[PDB]
């Protein structure tokens, strides 16, 4: 009622009752900024609840002991925590935050970590350092949320106070239960009330952007800020993902038991798999009916092309013959005292016996309820726990099987009984066939190899420059630059003019750390490498790329698992645990470096690689002879890289969360962020699975069934792997599904294969497929809602976060992750309304002058949030598969344009001047009043702007850019061809675009790419404020040239496309006849069915699509110079500024003058793009067959296009398909009505805009 | 690589594109033989070392028999009704005598 | 429980009663009892809403609820027209299983 | 469309392909368990009359 | 008039001369498969001529 | 479904499109006999059974 | 012929939708 | 009041619409 007194018009404005207007938008936004936490906590007291949300809370959360017994000091003064229950108990305790605290100076009830304890810890006291470690890690756990916490639940109450809505297609009220029913708001309300108590201030903590302020209640524990994020996550999902009460109540019970435990994040780790194991891993186990897709492989088994050959029914034979799950899951529930939850989940799972929509929705509802916090620990725990792992090799390579040394490499013998000879054979032949290619000695290929690894995310030369000072080489420091010294670009410009022998001992330096938190996992510790170490590992990446692209070729996502999950085709999921740590010099890296150093010997015998000269090392490879043998370039790089692989890696660890912790220690783990990590892991996974199936399997079996199975399986036909993991497809034979006992015996034989040479296969076999963390059962896609939380964002550093226009940038990503998942749009997109309205006003704090900021609603619709009612239209009228930007804006205003023009004369805005789009009305007095024009151009304004540019002196700036040009370009044929292309382009083609994509942009581009993370403080933020104020105070007179160019054309929709797939088939979780728009659109157009990573690769015209610069911009520049005139030498020179041999550039320019471009590629002249919401759906057949020109009424003479400038057909394809997809309901065949100007006038206006881009 | 420095001829980068402008077509057609040529053959100077290897292989026919890769063949056996496979036949009938 | 709600959603999306009967067509028993522009009869919902829409002029075409429901009825009519789903069954019936 | 667009594998040998594909069918032996049902059916109709 | 006629002639002749394999499959491989399948079948064949 | 697992024959309706892309069509004339085929020969629910 | 104009009326009794004109309302 | 089909201009009398 109290909320209703101020939000009367707005709650009904977004619920489809009245239309959305700028007036209630701005009044509501005034209200959205005007709040207090007491004003939010009147609300949750105000709403009465129906007791189905009520359940007991144990009292052991609020009383938790002191934290002094949990931490101790190592013998090297390392602060590490004491483990009580297993070595995985290394996380944040849940206890006693009120005592190490000092109150704020004007917020007398909120407080902060004490300054005295910080000073005594900077002295070096024991207990002070322990206390500040616990305090800072509690702050870092409490920080991991996007916006402040109450703002989300406020937007929840504003959106969801409207009650149940009216579905326009289904013509009924939805039975999403009201806000008075849900468990998590009740638990949130009661925990906040009991934590406040007698205090007048009611919030448990306050979120400033740097760190949080607490509340001085003696019953406060540190488990509360992740718990409230989980509880508001379950409350925000239940309203809009169509949950039941019961699974939400079970998830809330598990969160309460998580707070009751001795450590919150540790329990969330150890119970991360109760919900999949009882429902998804144990599904149906006896069935009688359903429908499943009948996919069929297209015979070349490297191309990954598919065919949907219809639906097919099910029978009793296709019941789950996977082994049991009862004893292990009951033990897992029994060990932690969660037996009621696992018994309830199993009782409800055993009911279902028919594969249809409701069972898949139940699986999605059970997967959605796992906790969505980010697990966090101090970085010293990460480094001292996960890096101490090391592989055990039960059958090593015997010491007789190696020859003597060649330099510091021994060769594996030919007469070797070990299994490593197949790895040696594979990597030998791969190295020889790599080095025999004439592609590898292309200087453009060398230049793109050097351009590959010097990325902006490059760090840790932080002891390299000290070690290079320790070997007495003179490095320029470039004093006077606004670069930071840590970037890899600055480091490569240091190492530009130095011989390889001087930087040879630069290889054995260390590396610092980079931390990334993950959903329900241990925190990922990414790590860089320095410049000579990433240079010297070039055969190690080239040979693995040749494996993954030419020899074994597993794969460089969804329809693969839709095939592999189809019920006659079982699948085995293969995960390799600790796959970085389990490759060392003991087995792998020894035989890898031996095979590469031996395989590259022939075809590169004397010639050197980039920068690295030839050398000589002596050999003793035959026992009788000893000599010195000349060494080529790539062999020499293997010689230098082998020292580093033998020694192991030291890591320079510095955390900000605990003072006094500073250490290095050696490790043998493979580095995560190298230039050859994922390709190397795929290559080794593929090679070991191959030599498994072809040798080691048949050597250790007696069963003809298992032997007959392993003869038919091969990695070329039945095994797909990415990174470390993958699945293995088992085809269904003639008699049905393959017998599960033989598959079980082969599985327990794969585990014995792994325990020989170091690996530890994590193998799950349950009749489902996991692949790149996407879970598919019976050919049905299931989104993991718990993987994408709405509330939390990953923060690793303790540095303060971004300014205002980025927290509003992230929410379009929130809405799009809602789009990719299956949500009831009736309350989800209305929640997106209330939230994005709530984030719109800011209250800047500039000196003595009061200024306010607000984006209009039309900006939010320009970014991709489709409207509910426009100007007297039907409620719930638009779809969220609309394009973002001008194409979208055009389409949904064109769907309503007559009714919108007729609404213009309601409250009459009448003008004599008759326009072809509007006629009776004027649009200025309407649209500049409603800030549609201002919101259109204000959405067009760039977010997160910054420019430091701290007065670079010209001499040392020029020396930095010249050294960067010298490092990127060594070979002067590249310089000659790019100066030749520049000169010919300024001769012929310059003038029409005045903006070239050139290679000399890249030294400048990397120069400012160093200062893309300078985060200067005040002046450009105030400059952003001034630009937004002047762009608000303006009054435009029209749209842009693109949209006014679009407004001339018209279309017409009818005759309602035939269905692509069956309607009864469950294809995706969360779309069904209950979710009318996305499921109905899915059945209309059909799903993707293509690999869609080779489709976009076929689109781009570049010979390998590798430049280091924006290949979309090169293809756009070539097409824009094609369509406007511009004699062929302009295109030759434009290609030569990217750099070619002057001949293939000329040939490709003469080609691109003439051939017909594909439809999707011609977006580049007009800067369109397919939205990512259309990636799940098919589009290509809709473009080729369901948006066509030359309508059913015949010619209209505003339908003809000349044979010259026929690209307008392909852009009108995008136009009609956007007009199809913006409408709710099915996709509809649309033909081309009048365009009012002709192809002449449309081509002239398009060329007129393409004069100035 | 040794004959690379001895031989006087280099590739002329623009013979192919300076040709096919003497003959042309109507833009109304969707098929184009000239852009079929420029999509079919790509000069790129990586052709040149392979031609020099093919010329050097005449010295050693007792131990090495230089043949044509299977990827140069039209993957189907071709079709006369396709100008694509007609140009494939032209290219192979030129390249086989060397 | 959920299965009731999803079953009601199926019955809402699939059944507008266009269901086919075998009879001689009569001027009384028509689905278009009173078309509300001119009071004629056309015996089918697709032709009836085509009749309602065609009297409106084609520059004044605005999307609305009835404009969506026409495409819904046409879509479901063609889907039920398809023969493989005309004659199909998901589960057994004690005779086919026997 | 299936009449107009059919293709074999690029390298197949029919005896190897069929000796692979046919063996799991004749591994199953259900067809012998129908003739006893036929016995009982004919015995039932004759004892009925 | 002219070019539609010649284009239709060429489309039809090309469609006559598509490289298809389904008629050869029906001619000489699929009856062998039907003869292999048909005795491992719970409902035997029942054919009028 | 049993014959689908024993038949080496597969159905590739990209064969008809790849052999379609050789026929010459003027952009002028309103009837496209090439594209009428590719709009028509996609079956109703896209089942090949 | 077109018939609808700017009207004075709203509130459909079902679906809670208020809109432009009574001629669109009915 | 009646409206046109091209340019959607709404008017009042039918003769003015013509
Ligand atoms: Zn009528
Ligand atoms: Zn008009």
């Amino acid at each position: 009622s109290m909320i209703l007194t101020q939000f009367g018009p707005f709650i009904e404005s977004i619920s489809g009752i009245t239309d959305q207007s700028n007036d209630v938008f701005e009044n509501a936004a005034k209200a959205f900024s005007m709040f207090t936490r007491s004003d939010v906590y009147k609300a949750l007291d105000e709403i009465p609840f129906s007791e189905d949300a009520m359940l007991p809370i144990p009292p052991t959360i609020y009383t938790k002991p002191s934290h002094d017994s949990y931490y101790y000091i190592d013998a090297l003064n390392r602060v590490r925590r004491k483990t009580y229950q297993g070595p995985d108990d290394v996380y944040v305790p849940n206890c006693s935050i009120v005592e190490l605290l000092e109150p704020h100076e004007t917020l007398t009830s909120y407080g902060r970590l004490s300054e005295a304890i910080e000073n005594r810890a900077k002295d070096g006291d024991s207990q002070a350092r322990i206390a500040t470690t616990y305090g800072r890690i509690a702050e870092s756990q409490a920080r991991q949320i996007k916006a402040p916490l109450e703002k989300f639940v406020l937007a929840l109450l504003v959106a969801e106070a409207g009650g149940s809505l009216y579905d326009p297609v289904l013509q009924k009220y939805d039975e999403i239960p009201g806000l008075s029913h849900n468990c998590p708001l009740w638990c949130f309300r009661e925990i906040c009330r009991h934590i406040s108590g007698p205090l007048p201030d009611r919030a448990p903590y306050l979120y400033l952007s740097a760190g949080v302020f607490w509340l001085m209640s003696p019953r406060m524990t540190s488990a509360i800020p992740p718990l409230l994020s989980d509880l508001v996550n379950l409350a925000i999902l239940q309203q809009t993902a169509g949950l039941d009460p019961s699974l939400v109540r079970l998830g809330v019970q598990i969160c309460l038991h998580a707070a009751a435990s001795s450590s919150y994040a540790w329990f969330i780790l150890k119970t991360k798999s109760i919900f999949p194991q009882n429902t998804l891993h144990s599904m149906y186990e006896s069935l009688e009916g359903g429908y499943c897709p009948n996919l069929e492989w297209l015979e070349p088994r490297s191309d990954y092309k598919f065919m949907y050959m219809g639906a097919m029914p099910l029978s009793t034979k296709y019941a789950r013959s996977a082994p049991s799950n009862d004893k292990k899951a009951r033990e897992l529930g029994e060990k932690y005292g969660l037996s009621s939850v696992v018994s309830e989940l199993r009782r409800r799972t055993k009911t279902y016996s028919k594969h249809d929509f409701t069972s898949v929705r139940y699986i999605r509802d059970a997967m959605a309820c796992t906790s969505g916090i980010f697990l966090v620990r101090t970085p010293t725990e990460t480094v001292l726990q996960e890096y101490t792992q090391s592989p055990e090799i039960k059958v090593p390579i015997p010491q007789k099987d190696w020859t003597g040394p060649i330099g510091e490499i021994r060769i594996l013998k030919d007469t070797t009984s070990s299994i490593a000879r197949y790895l040696y054979r594979t990597w030998y032949l791969a190295a020889a066939r790599m080095a025999a290619q004439p592609r590898t000695w292309d200087p453009l290929f060398q230049a793109i190899m050097r351009s590959q690894y010097v990325t902006a995310r490059g760090g840790s030369g932080a002891t390299l420059r000290e070690s290079l000072y320790a070997i007495n080489v003179s490095l320029p420091d470039f004093k006077g630059l606004p670069v930071k010294a840590a970037t890899k670009i600055f480091q490569a410009a240091q190492l530009a003019n130095l011989p390889f022998s001087h930087t040879s001992v630069a290889i054995l330096a260390d590396t610092s750390m980079g931390l990334r938190n993950q959903v329900q996992r241990r925190p990922r510790s990414i790590m860089p490498l320095n410049v000579p170490q990433q240079q010297v590992s070039a055969p190690h990446t080239l040979t693995a790329d040749y494996i993954n692209y030419h020899m074994n070729l597993s794969t460089t996502v969804i329809p693969l698992g839709v095939y592999a999950s189809s019920p006659p085709n079982q699948s085995i999921n293969i995960d390799i645990s600790a796959c970085d740590a389990s490759i060392t010099w003991d087995f792998f890296l020894s035989v890898i470096m031996a095979a590469i150093h031996e395989g590259v010997a022939s075809s590169s015998i004397g010639k050197p690689f980039m920068g690295v000269p030839a050398s000589i090392v002596n050999d003793e490879s035959v026992v009788g002879v000893r000599a010195a043998r000349p060494i080529s370039g790539m062999q020499n790089m293997i010689q230098h890289l082998s020292k580093l692989y033998k020694r192991g890696f030291s890591y320079r660890v510095n955390d900000s969360f605990s003072p006094g912790n500073d250490f290095t220690h050696m490790t043998t783990t493979f580095p995560s962020g190298s230039t050859a990590t994922s390709t190397e892991h795929t290559a080794n996974n593929s090679t070991m699975m191959e030599t498994f199936l072809t040798v080691w399997g048949p050597e250790h079996t007696d069963d003809p069934d298992v032997l007959r199975l392993m003869k038919s399986l091969t990695i070329q036909r039945n095994y797909v792997c990415q990174g470390d993991d993958g699945l293995m497809i088992i085809d269904g034979n003639t008699a049905g599904k393959v017998n599960s006992e033989t598959i079980q015996k082969m599985l327990e034989l794969i585990s014995k294969y792994g325990e020989e040479f170091g690996w530890k296969y994590d193998i799950a076999y349950d009749g489902t497929a996991e692949y790149l963390k996407l879970y598919f059962i019976f050919g049905c896609r299931i989104p993991n809602l718990s993987r994408h939380p709405i509330v939390g964002k990953e923060r690793a550093n303790s540095s303060a976060e971004e300014p205002w226009p980025a927290i509003l940038d992230q929410i379009m990503g929130i809405f799009f992750n809602g789009v990719h998942d299956g949500l009831q749009w009736q309350r989800w997109i209305r929640y997106s309304w209330a939230l994005c309205c709530a984030f719109s006003r800011q209250r800047t704090m500039t000196g003595e002058s009061v200024g306010y900021l607000q984006y209009p609603m039309w900006s939010f619709v320009y970014w991709g949030l489709p409207l509910v009612k426009v100007f007297g239209s039907d409620p719930w009228i638009f779809s969220w598969y609309m394009p973002t930007g001008d194409l979208g804006m055009y389409s949904w205003i064109s769907l309503i344009r007559p009714l919108m023009t007729r609404w213009m004369v309601a409250n009459g805005y009448v003008t004599d001047k008759c326009s072809p789009v509007f006629g009776n009305a004027d649009y200025r007095k309407c649209f500049n009043e409603l800030k549609l024009y201002q919101g259109y151009y204000m959405a067009q304004l760039p977010r997160n702007p910054k420019k430091s540019g701290r007065a670079a002196p010209r001499e040392v700036r020029e020396q930095f850019t010249q050294a960067l040009s010298d490092y990127l370009m060594q070979n002067p044929e590249l310089k000659s061809r790019v100066l030749r292309g520049r000169s010919e382009w300024e001769k012929y083609g310059a003038g029409i675009i005045h903006n070239p994509p050139s290679l000399f942009d890249v030294p400048h581009k990397w120069y400012q790419g160093a200062q893309e993370a300078a985060t200067a403080t005040r002046e450009e933020l105030a400059e952003m404020d001034e630009t937004l104020m002047r762009a608000r105070k303006h009054s435009y007179s029209s749209f842009s040239k693109l949209l006014e160019a679009y407004l001339l054309v018209k279309w017409r929709m009818c005759e309602a496309r035939e269905p692509s797939v069956d309607l009864r088939l469950p294809l995706c979780a969360g779309i069904d006849p209950l979710n009318s728009d996305p499921f109905l659109k899915m059945v209309s157009v059909g799903p993707m069915l293509q690999s869609t990573r080779k489709y976009f690769a076929q689109t781009l015209f570049m010979a390998k699509t590798v430049s280091g610069l924006d290949v979309n911009a090169i293809d756009s520049a070539l097409l824009r110079l094609r369509t406007l005139g511009a004699d062929k030498k302009a295109l030759t020179a434009q290609l030569l500024m990217v750099g070619l041999q002057e001949s293939e550039a000329d040939a490709l320019a003469g080609k691109i003058m003439l051939q017909d471009v594909n439809t999707v590629q011609l977006a580049r002249v007009v800067n369109l793009a397919v939205p990512d919401t259309w990636m799940s759906l098919d589009f290509d057949t809709m473009f080729k067959h369901h948006v066509k020109l030359l309508p059913k009424d015949g010619r209209h003479l505003n339908t003809d296009i000349p044979p010259r400038m026929g690209w307008l057909r392909a852009i009108l394809r995008f136009l009609g398909a956007g007009m199809a997809m913006t409408a709710t309901g099915v996709a509809v065949d649309i033909y081309l009505e009048d365009i009012h100007g002709g192809g002449r006038s449309l081509g002239q206006r398009f060329m007129t805009w393409m004069r100035q881009e | 690589v040794l004959l690379q420095r001895i031989s006087p001829l280099q590739i002329d980068p623009t013979i192919i594109s300076n040709t096919m402008s003497t003959v042309s077509e109507s833009t109304t057609q969707t098929l184009s033989p000239a852009s079929s040529i420029l999509g079919k053959l790509r000069p790129s100077n990586s052709d040149f070392s392979s031609f020099r290897v093919a010329l050097a292989g005449w010295l050693y026919n007792g131990v090495v028999t230089t043949v044509i890769d299977d990827s140069s063949y039209p993957k189907d056996g071709g079709s006369v009704t396709s100008l694509e496979n007609l140009w494939d036949f032209f290219i192979l009938a030129l390249a086989l005598p060397l | 429980p959920m299965s009731t709600r999803i079953a009601e959603a199926t019955s809402a999306i699939v059944s507008k009663h266009p269901a086919r009967v075998g009879l001689p067509p009569t001027a009384s028993s028509g689905h278009g009892y009173q078309c509300h522009v001119c009071s004629a009869v056309l015996f089918s919902p697709l032709d009836l809403d085509a009749h309602v829409a065609s009297h409106g002029l084609h520059g004044n075409m605005t999307l609305t609820s009835s404009e969506i429901q026409r495409h819904i009825t046409e879509f479901i009519s063609s889907w039920q027209n398809h023969p493989i789903v005309q004659v199909s069954a998901d589960v057994e019936n004690r005779k086919t299983a026997q | 469309v299936a009449l107009l667009s059919g293709k074999y594998p690029p390298d197949l040998v029919t005896n190897v392909w069929y000796a692979d594909a046919i063996y799991p069918m004749y591994a199953d032996t259900e067809v012998f368990s129908n003739l006893q049902r036929d016995v009982i059916t004919c015995e039932a109709v004759q004892t009925l009359v | 008039t002219q070019s539609l006629v010649s284009s239709m002639r060429g489309t039809l002749g090309k469609l006559k001369l598509i490289k298809s394999m389904t008629p050869m499959y029906l001619q000489q491989l699929a009856p062998v498969e039907l003869a292999v399948i048909a005795p491992m079948l719970p409902f035997p064949p029942f054919q009028v001529p």
